[PDB]
Parts: structure tokens; C-alpha cells; sequence
């Protein structure tokens, strides 16, 4: 509903051929472009391959981003595409290398068929039974407890194990309450009330439910869609026992932990269980690390090994430099900021700056998305920018020209609205200029250096 | 009943024709509104266009008077 | 030949198996009357068209639905699913109390 | 599978004749590289005697030279006989720990403690469970297991009953009991059994009962690396650390009491020690502590043997400002030898390439696969092979069953090589932001 910067963008408006057509789904031009980033959905949507590298090589304002957003409305919302900055890696709690590669296992799928194995009832009866332990100091401890639910078409008693009572009891339940229990996790959930009993007169503002229908006993079978990092983070901080570590981790503050190859290999044993148990299909997805050159070079010689993986994501990159040195590396120089043998393992999409006309187009595809409604000669008016001025600067003069023409009663912006808006938002040559000029020398009212 | 909602359109208009009079008989004498949710976007549209067009045959069909 | 077989039923002598013809032939067998001529001390009816769009899990399932007809078209099993998801998606799949992936 | 087709995938081996160490011109996947395979091959031996500790190779050579599928391929020639571990040079720059403790763990995941046990495992599938849960529970009750050769029952214990009852052993289920520890694993559900489980849904798999005896001791071979046993001994749940991470810096103390009893057990005949070996990829990117340490770690008679690859030249030393070969300090080099990897002739391009061919589904016309070859004497190795997949996947677009030269070209049009890009860049320098991070936006 809000607009921004690629709202426009819905696709790569590729033929069913796999040729661009030259404006479709939003784009103008970069056609090549476009064809090689729908050879790339082909590559991900066919699951066959891993470690794959792209990048979309070109200068800033040449739409690489848009196309690494329309690759991710081609794919559809069932393929996982996980957007980075090559900023986000740096972080205070875990090692770089360890945000790549829960980033790498974020960027891979899972849809799986779980079976929920429930009881559901009202209780009707609950009745501890404990024993007095020999002397450890801390007293008698429950033994176990034995409760009754009723449900609309039968009813049981349970004699449960007193780590399913803690639950029942962290829970708060109370005889009369309607509960759910997973022997899956031995966790409890207090639904409410019955609807029996059900006194407008409590403070206590409960929910009052009506009876489970059904049998108290229950197995329904629900599909999960997981990434594989969603497995390695439930395996690496434990919080679905009912066990003293995992009541515990649920108290500790949570904080992101290095997570071993040694846990990550063995996850893969159990996720293709799933797969030859037939309840699971792998759905591999792809990272998009946009600013890429603000990776390391620890962080691309570790993408080396990662790639190699006999699973990983593809991996689309952005750069936007030269010959540049690299971060990490300053006796090293190389063109896109990336290492030059790093570099060899790419497919590179080169991606090039837009024609006056194609600016042109782009201005009225994004006006009219705004919902400017906006006159030819303004449109020619701010397509004189992007070629005098950068393509950025076009489009954000669209805003300021409506409300501008707005509050002169216009319906439609006229070439007016757009040169006060040339006047009251400068460009950045404009005001480096006015640096230039007000801070050639220092003084009171100069520019700090 | 003062007020019909059809929750679903049928493929039939005599059918809904039908339900719709249960309420505007001879013994009626508040209005009668009819209310029908047809979700737009969707083949409840579809199914409502063609009932409709229906009635139109069926009362090209009965041009001339039965009386 | 809905029309037929009642007439048919009525007078299977003569129906035994163009409009100026319909309108002529049947005026003895068929009589009606409608509410506008003998009972028109009724009001008419107010049919007040109601449109609302699908909500967002009604078109997830919608549209997921529809997905569908990129390989089929098994079409009027999916006319009867389409209308289950557009009078309320707990007939297409039922929302129940949930969890985490164990 | 889980496994999908990666850069490595057709390593099976290091492609070397076991009986002579005489690499054959291809085999298991590998081509060329001769000198080097046979190398690694008698590095590879050594490995597998056991008796040598703490010899350090360097894999040399230029990029896609094939220093990696080496490395592979004596992995997969060591199998699960010896502990293998792989180390990015990147990944010792911990915030958990200092990098020569991060560099310490390496070390002790590369030496294996092998200690060989048994136990009786009772395994069939359950004819009865009677269990009477007299108020109280576990009273008393009876088990009947058969297998197709015997059948027999037990009378239970009350602590077995509480495993019965939480692992709701049924009739029908297949189960495994291991004795000692009592533990009851559902192997499955017996066929013969099928319209009992009516709670199963459809999905459900169902097997055929055990064979032979009830009860037989099963030996089982563990191998747990010195690692391990180090982290184990660290706290009370000190293994739940092997999986979340969150070791700190383990205590020297702790971890020479363990070599000591390590000794013992291997004095003692109880266990067995397995050296393996720690690959380093791109050892490069350590820098100067780390190679001082490396230098006597090596020393250490429970060190395993080290493999690194360098893509380096005379390069700078990480953590100062010298030059050195390989980026690597002569006094670390002086503790090295080094096995060369050469660039490749046109025909080991075409092999490498038809084997890469191969482990896609791929249908290279002769054409098509002479040009790739072309383009990989041009281009690279590496982005020939990343056209065989694009090429491809053009090829599926307009429905062909074979790879043509025309999908190839396409191929070559819409992904540009490491040098057209450096092109690219050097054209484009006016709208590439620069070092300087001077750019202009204008057309
Ligand atoms: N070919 C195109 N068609 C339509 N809009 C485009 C095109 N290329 C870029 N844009 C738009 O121009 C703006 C700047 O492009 P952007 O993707 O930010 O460039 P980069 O990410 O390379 O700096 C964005 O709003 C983008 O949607
Ligand atoms: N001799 C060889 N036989 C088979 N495949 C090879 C050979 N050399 C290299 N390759 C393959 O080519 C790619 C690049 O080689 P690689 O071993 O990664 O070189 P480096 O690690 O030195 O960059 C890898 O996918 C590798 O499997």
C-alpha cells in the first residue's frame, strides 16, 4: 500500500521463451540483464544444483536490486530468497563467518508433514500423588499425577508423569478448565473455562471455551514449513522439553551462539530421515548479498568453502565498484571490490546505465505508480534530470511536485510544481557546489572541514 | 422474516427466485430486502452472472402472457 | 425439454416428443399470474448487492488454489473447492490450536 | 537427496593405483594433475600408517588448479577409517575464543580415540504386552516377542514396565531393547499387524519381523576425538557444547590430564588412538600468532597430519607488514613441504568438463563441448563449467534434448567471464564508483 522505491517492480516480464520484452512488469531495458536473471530462476527453480554464484555487476542506479526484487516475485513465496547487506555480517555477539552461515541455512527450506499426537477435554478430576524421598533435603517430591478430561464424545482418566504435571502446573490449570496437551512436547496450553459454570460475576476475566468435540484423544496431522536454521537454532538453544534445561533457556536472556558443523551435519542426517520418511520436501532457495563489497576477505575466503557445501543456496551478489581495494585487504586492488579468485567462481550480469528515453518511461511507470497523475511536459521536464542529473533524483522530485501542485489547487502537476521542487530539494552537485563556494574560505559561517 | 441473505449464490435463479419468496407472500406486509454476498474477484461472481442471464431467458421465454 | 417433460406429464397425447409459436400453443395449458398485477398491495423487493473482497487467507488459499489450473485444465472439483475457500476457509482446511515444529 | 550436485561432486577418490602409487591419467573422477595426485597419495599412505605425527604439506598453485578436489579427493579415499577435519582459515577469528584456542580445538577433533564395546540388544516384534497397572502403576506384567525363528516371553521388571509404557510399546511393534541401559527403540510396525494401528494414518510404513534370534551381543566401534573427551570434561553438560558452540577457552590442565589417561587406555589395551588429519584451505588468511603456534602444536606427538592450499605469491604476512612466499613465514615454510598444482592443457579441460558433464544431467553435443573447451582455455575452467548448467537450462527453454552450440553461445552472451567483466569495469570507470569514491550519475 505504502510506496517505495521498487513498488513498480512485480517481474522480470520475460516471454515464455525466456526473452525479455523491452518494458514489462515494471522494467525498461536491461534486457540481457533480465534474461540472464530468468536463466538464474530457472537454475534455482530446478533444485538440482548448489553453490551457485551471481553478480549483478554495474554502477549505483543501474537496477540491480530491482532485479535481484523481481527474481524473488518470479520465484513465488514457496522458494525462501534471503536478502542481505554485506553490513549485517559483522556482528558483536558471533563471529561473521557464523552470521554467512546461518544466513546460507536460512536461505534453504523445508516443508514438512508433522502428525500433532493431543489430548484435549475438560478436567474434571486432578489428584497428585507423591512419595516421601529419603533425605536429600528438598522434601517429598509428586510421584505423579492422575487427572480427568472430559470431552463432548468420551472421556479419560490420565495418571501423567510429573514432568507433564509441571506444565500442567506452570500452566495454572484448575479443575473445570479446558486443556490441551501434546505428547509430542509434554507441553500443557489452558484453553479456558467450560462453558458450564460459565458466572458473568468473576473478576478474573476469563475466556470461556465450550467442550472439545470429539474424542479426548486427538492426532491431527498439520504441514510446517522450516528452514534448515530454524532446526539448527531449536537444537542449539533446547526450549521444547519440559526437562531443567530447557524451563531454564526459556529464563536466560536469548543470545545467538556459534553453532557447530558437528550440529549442522547432524541435522542434515535427521532432515533426510524426513525426506526418505516421505514427509518432507526440500525447497532450496537463494541469499542475495546486496552491497557485496562490503564483505571482507575473511568473509570471502570463507564463501570458498560454504559454496562447496553439497548443500547451499545460490547466491546472487551486488556490486557497484570499480577497480577498488579490498575491504580487509588494503595491499589488495580488484575490480567489482571482490577477491580475484573468488571472482573466477561467479557468473557476472553486467548491468548498464539507461537512455534519456528509457528514463523517460521509467519517470511515467513511476509517476503513474505513485498516482501522479502528471502532464507531458512535466514528464519531459523531469526526464531532464536523470540524464543531466542521476535517475534517483527524477524519481524523488515526484513526491514534493504533487504535494506542490496540490496545495496550488492543481490537480496534475504542471512543469511549475517540478521547478520549485528543483529549488526547494537540491541535488548533491548542486550542494557540494554550495560547499564549494561558501567554504572556500573558514570562518563564522563556514563549512566544518 | 423481514430480510433474505443469501450467503451463496446458486447456479439456478429459480432456486434463489424460490428461497427469496419465502418471505414476500401474501401474508408479508413489512418490507422485504434481499441481501446476497457475492465475494468479489472470485467464481461467486461467475456463478451469479450466469444465474442471472438465466432469468433473463426465462422471461424472454415467458414474453407472451400465461394469463 | 424441461418444459417438454412437464408438458409431457400433462398431456402425453398431444406433446409426444419459434417463440410466436410457444406463446400460442401453450395458452391453454399454462396459466400464470404474477405478484406486479393482483398483488401489488405488496411493495416490490430490494435486492441490495453486497460485495466484499477475499481476506488474506481466504486468497492464499485462493490463489494457491488456482496455482492448479497451471497444469489441470478435474475443473468442477475445483469450482467446489474455489467456493468453499469464498464462504470461509475453515471448510477448505479447518484452523485449529497450534505450535511450533517439533 | 539432501545431498544436491556441488563443484566437488564428482571426486570419488584420489584416482591413484593402491598397489604402486602410480596416479592412472584418469580415474575416480580426477584428470590430470599426476605428480601431485601421487603426492598427495603417498602423503595419503602415511596417513593410514599411523606411525609419523605432525608433518605439515602446502598444496601450491594457481586458482581452479584443482587444489580443493585434491584435498577432496583424499577425504574421500580416507573414508570413515580416519578423522577428517576441514578448517576455512576464516573460522579461527572466533568472538568465543582466541584464535590459537580456536586453532587448539582443530587439532584435538583430528585425533580419534577408537574404543570398541558390546552389548545384548533383544530385538523382535511384540506378540503381547500385559501390563496390569494395579491407584499406583508398574505393578507387574508380561512380554511375548517372537522373530521368525523363535518366540518367548518375559516377565518384566517394574522399571522395564516404565519404559514399555513410555515408549507405548503396542502389539505388532518391532522394537529393539539394549539390556544394560534399558532403552526400547520402535524399529517399526509389523505387517502382519497393519489393521491394528488404526490410529496410524495411511503414510505409515510397515515392516517384516526380525530374523533369528531374540538376543545376540552387537559391538559397536565408537571413535571420539581428544576434542571431545576435552569438552565433555569442561562442565556438566560439557558434549551439549559440541553442538551450540559455547565452549570457552577449555582449561590446559584439563586437557593434559585426559592425554595421560588417553595413554592409559592405550597401555592398557582399552582403547585404540586414530590420527587424522586437519585440512587448512587457504592457510593465507592466518596470520602471524597463528603460524607460531602451528609451528609447535606440529610437535606435539598427538598432533595429526596438516594439509593447507594457498592461492598466494610472494604475498603479505597477515598481522605485519612483510612479504613472504605464499604469504606464509619463512620460519612456518621451513616446517613444510609443498606439492605444486600446474594449469591444465586443452584435453584435460574437455575431460574435466565431460566428467562435469556427466554429474549434471547433461547431453553436450561434440560441438558444444569443443567450444566450452575453447572458452575454457579462454576463460577458465571454472566459468566453462558454470556454462555447462546455463546452457542447459537455454536448452530446456526452447525444449531441446541435447545441448547445442547455440545454447552455448547464448550462454557465453548473457554471462560475462572474469576478464570481459574486468573489461566491463575498466570501460565503465566513470560510472563504477572508484577507489576514490568519486563517481558521476549523469548519462
Ligand atoms: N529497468 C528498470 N525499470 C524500471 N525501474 C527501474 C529500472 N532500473 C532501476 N529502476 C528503478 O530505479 C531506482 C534505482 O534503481 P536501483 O535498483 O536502486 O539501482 P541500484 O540498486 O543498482 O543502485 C529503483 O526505484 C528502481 O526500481
Ligand atoms: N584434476 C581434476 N580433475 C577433476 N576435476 C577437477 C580437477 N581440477 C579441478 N577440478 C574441478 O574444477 C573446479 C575448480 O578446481 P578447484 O579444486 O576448486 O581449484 P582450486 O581449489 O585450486 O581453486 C572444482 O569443481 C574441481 O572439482
Amino acid at each position: 500500500h505504502r510506496t517505495a522505491a521498487h513498488t513498480h517492480i512485480k517481474g522480470l516480464g520475460l516471454n515464455s521463451s525466456g526473452i525479455a520484452e523491452k518494458q514489462a512488469a515494471g522494467f525498461v531495458g536491461q534486457c540481457a540483464a533480465r534474461e540472464a536473471c530468468g536463466v538464474v530462476v530457472d537454475l534455482i527453480k530446478a533444485h538440482k544444483m548448489a553453490g551457485r554464484g551471481v553478480l549483478l555487476a554495474g554502477g549505483p542506479g543501474t537496477g540491480k536490486t530491482a532485479l535481484a526484487l523481481a527474481i524473488s516475485q518470479e520465484l513465488g513465496t514457496k522458494i525462501p530468497f534471503c536478502p542481505i547487506t554485506g553490513s549485517e555480517i559483522y556482528s558483536t555477539e558471533v563471529k561473521k563467518t557464523e552470521v554467512l552461515m546461518e544466513n546460507f541455512r536460512r536461505a534453504i527450506g523445508l516443508r514438512v508433514r508433522e502428525t500433532k499426537d493431543v489430548y484435549e477435554g475438560e478436567v474434571t478430576e486432578m489428584t497428585p500423588e507423591e512419595a516421601e524421598n529419603p533425605l536429600g533435603g528438598y522434601g517429598k517430591t509428586i510421584s505423579t499425577l492422575l487427572i480427568g478430561l472430559k470431552s463432548a464424545r468420551g472421556q479419560k482418566k490420565l495418571r501423567l508423569d510429573p514432568s507433564i504435571y509441571e506444565a500442567i502446573q506452570k500452566e495454572r490449570v484448575q479443575v473445570g478448565d479446558v486443556i490441551y496437551i501434546e505428547t509430542n512436547t509434554g507441553a500443557c496450553k489452558r484453553v479456558g473455562r467450560s462453558d458450564a459454570y460459565a458466572t458473568e460475576f468473576d473478576l478474573e476475566a476469563e475466556e470461556y471455551v465450550p467442550i472439545p468435540k470429539g474424542e479426548v484423544h486427538k492426532k491431527k496431522e498439520i504441514v510446517q514449513d522450516v528452514t534448515l536454521h530454524d532446526l539448527d537454532v531449536a537444537n542449539a538453544r533446547p526450549q521444547g522439553g519440559q526437562d531443567i534445561i530447557s524451563m531454564m533457556g526459556q529464563l536466560m536472556k536469548p543470545k545467538m551462539t556459534e553453532i557447530t558443523d558437528k550440529l549442522r551435519m547432524e541435522i542434515n542426517k535427521v532432515v533426510q530421515k524426513y525426506i526418505n520418511q516421505g514427509v518432507a520436501e526440500l525447497i532450496p532457495g537463494v541469499l542475495f548479498i546486496d552491497e557485496a563489497h562490503m564483505l571482507d576477505i575473511e568473509c570471502f575466503t570463507y564463501l570458498n568453502k560454504a559454496l562447496e557445501s553439497p548443500i547451499a543456496p545460490i547466491v546472487v551478489l551486488a556490486s557497484n565498484r570499480g577497480i577498488a581495494t579490498i575491504r580487509g585487504a588494503d595491499d589488495l586492488k580488484a575490480a567489482h571490490g571482490i577477491p580475484p579468485d573468488f571472482l573466477q567462481r561467479l557468473l557476472i550480469i553486467p548491468t548498464h546505465p539507461y537512455e534519456p528515453d528509457e528514463i523517460r518511461r521509467i519517470v511515467r511507470i513511476r509517476a503513474q505508480t505513485e498516482g501522479v497523475q502528471l502532464t507531458d511536459a512535466a514528464v519531459d521536464r523531469v526526464a531532464e534530470h536523470g540524464v543531466r542529473i542521476s535517475l534517483r533524483y527524477c524519481l524523488q522530485l515526484l513526491a514534493p511536485a504533487s504535494i506542490l501542485a496540490r496545495v496550488n489547487g492543481r490537480t496534475q502537476v504542471d512543469v511549475q510544481d517540478i521547478a520549485e521542487a528543483e529549488e526547494l530539494f537540491l541535488d548533491a552537485r548542486r550542494s557540494a557546489n554550495i560547499l564549494t563556494s561558501t567554504g572556500e574560505s573558514g570562518g563564522l559561517h563556514g563549512f566544518i572541514s | 422474516a423481514d430480510t433474505v441473505i443469501f450467503y451463496d449464490s446458486d447456479w439456478n435463479p429459480t432456486i434463489d427466485s424460490q428461497a427469496m419468496d419465502r418471505a414476500h407472500r401474501l401474508g408479508q406486509t413489512k418490507q422485504v430486502t434481499v441481501y446476497r454476498l457475492i465475494t468479489r474477484g472470485t467464481i461467486e461472481e461467475r456463478i451469479r452472472k450466469r444465474a442471472l442471464q438465466k432469468e433473463e431467458v426465462q422471461r424472454v421465454v415467458i414474453t407472451g402472457t400465461g394469463s | 425439454q424441461e418444459l417438454w417433460a412437464l408438458l409431457h406429464f400433462i398431456m402425453p397425447s398431444l406433446f409426444d416428443s419459434q417463440l410466436k409459436r410457444l406463446h400460442m400453443i401453450l395458452k391453454p395449458f399454462m396459466l400464470r399470474r404474477v405478484k406486479k398485477h393482483v398483488q401489488k398491495e405488496l411493495g416490490d423487493k430490494i435486492e441490495i448487492d453486497v460485495f466484499c473482497e477475499l481476506s488474506y487467507r481466504q486468497r492464499a488459499m485462493y490463489q494457491s488454489l488456482r496455482n492448479q489450473i497451471s497444469i489441470m485444465d478435474t475443473l468442477m472439483n475445483l469450482v467446489m473447492q474455489f467456493r468453499k475457500v469464498c464462504n470461509h476457509p475453515d471448510l477448505f482446511e479447518r484452523a485449529d490450536t497450534s505450535s511450533p515444529f517439533f | 537427496g539432501l545431498n544436491l550436485i556441488a563443484a566437488h561432486s564428482h571426486i570419488r577418490g584420489l584416482g591413484v593405483d593402491a598397489d604402486t602409487l602410480e596416479p592412472r591419467p584418469s580415474s575416480q573422477g580426477l584428470v590430470g594433475q599426476e605428480k601431485a595426485r601421487k603426492a598427495a597419495a603417498v602423503v595419503l599412505e602415511m596417513i593410514k600408517q599411523g606411525k609419523i605425527a605432525g608433518r605439515a604439506v602446502l598444496i601450491a598453485g594457481p586458482p581452479s588448479t584443482g587444489k580443493t578436489a585434491i584435498a577432496m579427493g583424499m577425504a574421500q579415499s580416507l573414508g570413515q577409517d580416519v578423522p577428517f577435519t576441514t578448517l576455512a582459515a576464516s573460522e579461527i577469528f572466533s568472538l568465543e575464543m582466541s584464535k590459537t584456542e580456536a586453532l587448539t580445538q582443530a587439532f584435538r577433533k583430528s585425533i580419534g580415540v577408537r574404543i570398541k564395546e558390546e552389548s545384548e540388544i533383544m530385538e523382535g516384534e511384540v506378540v503381547e504386552i500385559q501390563i496390569d497397572r494395579s491407584t499406583g502403576g508398574a505393578k507387574q506384567g508380561k512380554l511375548t516377542i517372537k522373530t521368525t525363528d523363535m518366540e518367548a516371553i518375559y516377565d518384566m521388571g517394574s522399571k522395564m514396565i516404565d519404559a514399555m509404557t513410555k515408549e507405548r510399546v503396542m502389539a505388532g511393534d518391532i522394537i529393539s531393547i539394549d539390556k544394560s541401559s534399558g532403552k526400547i527403540t520402535k524399529l517399526g510396525r509389523s505387517y502382519a499387524r497393519s489393521r491394528d494401528y488404526d490410529a496410524m494414518g495411511v503414510d505409515t510404513k510397515f515392516l517384516q519381523c526380525p530374523e533369528g534370534e531374540l538376543q545376540k551381543r552387537k559391538e559397536v566401534v565408537h571413535t571420539v576425538s581428544l576434542h571431545e573427551i576435552d569438552v565433555i570434561n569442561s562442565r556438566t553438560q560439557g558434549f551439549l557444547a559440541l553442538f551450540s558452540g559455547d565452549t570457552g577457552e577449555i582449561r590446559s590442565e584439563i586437557r593434559d590430564q585426559i592425554n595421560t589417561k588417553v595413554a592409559e587406555w592405550k597401555e592398557e589395551g582399552k582403547a585404540e588412538i586414530v590420527p587424522g588429519v586437519l585440512f587448512i584451505d587457504e592457510v593465507h588468511m592466518l596470520d602471524i600468532e597463528c603460524f607460531s603456534y602451528i609451528n609447535r602444536a606440529l610437535e606435539s606427538d598427538l598432533a595429526p597430519i596438516v594439509i593447507m592450499a594457498s592461492n598466494r605469491g610472494v604475498s603479505r604476512i597477515r598481522g605485519t607488514d612483510y612479504k613472504s612466499p605464499h604469504g606464509l613465514p619463512l620460519d612456518f615454510l621451513d616446517r613444510v613441504v609443498i606439492i605444486n598444482t600446474h594449469p591444465y592443457t586443452p584435453d584435460e579441460l574437455r575431460q574435466i568438463l565431460s566428467i562435469r558433464a556427466q554429474e549434471e544431467e547433461v547431453d553436450l553435443t561434440p560441438d558444444a563441448l569443443a567450444l566450452l573447451t575453447k572458452i575454457g582455455q579462454e576463460a577458465g575452467l571454472r566459468y566453462a563449467s558454470n556454462l555447462i548448467t546455463t546452457s542447459q537450462l537455454i536448452a530446456a527453454k526452447r525444449r531441446a534434448k541435447q545441448v547445442g552450440v547455440e545454447d552455448v553461445q547464448r550462454s557465453f552472451k548473457l554471462f560475462y567471464d572474469p576478464a570481459r567483466s574486468v573489461r566491463f569495469v575498466q570501460e565503465s570507470e566513470k560510472r563504477l564508483i572508484g577507489n576514490d569514491g568519486v563517481v558521476d550519475f549523469s548519462y
